[PDB]
């Protein structure tokens, strides 16, 4: 379940890649 | 459509040097006809241009935007696609463990049963562990051959 905020980081990860 | 404008101003052109030779080998309604047709070919060209800009505009906002939202939506679903495979496993994992706790639980051997069973077999070696007894050896579960193979299932039961 921990690993499941590394997803939510991907989730962040969506933001950055965004631009 | 460059092809219609090329074609326009081509025949333009056309009509214009054939007015010009005529005018020249002399000394109306074609060169009006001529005029008009390169008056056309002139708007037409000025339009075309203007819709290329726009287009060639549009185009490369779209593109550019395009291609930003589909890598990150590709990227987003490749990443939730890894993550939802490893949950997958995980829970895979998890089920099998349930199931065989689930079958190591709800399972059981009866004590009465294995009393009843060692009350009866104390008798011959048919379900007995003998000192030597490991997978293939002597011990079978049968409990003797005269009394099974020619006792009374042989010979009353046949």
């Amino acid at each position: 379940l921990e690993r499941v905020i590394e997803m939510i980081q991907n989730c962040l990860a969506s933001l950055p890649d965004d631009l | 459509t460059r092809e219609r404008l090329l074609s326009a101003l081509e025949d333009l052109e056309v009509l214009s040097r054939e007015l010009i030779e005529m005018l020249a080998i002399s000394r109306e309604n074609q060169v009006l006809e001529l005029l008009i047709h390169r008056d056309g070919d002139f708007q037409e060209l000025m339009k075309l241009a203007l819709n290329q800009g726009k287009v060639h505009h549009e185009m490369q906002a779209l593109e550019k935007e395009v291609e930003k939202r589909d890598s990150d939506i590709q990227q987003l679903q490749k990443q939730l696609k890894e993550a939802e495979q490893i949950l997958a496993t995980a829970v895979y994992q998890a089920k099998e463990k349930l199931k065989s706790i689930e079958k190591a639980r709800k399972g059981a051997i009866s004590s009465e049963e294995i009393i009843k069973y060692a009350h009866r077999i104390s008798a011959s070696n048919a379900v007995c562990a003998p000192l030597t007894w490991v997978p293939g050896d002597p011990r079978r579960p049968y409990p003797t051959d005269l009394e099974m193979r020619s006792g009374l299932l042989g010979q009353m039961n046949n």
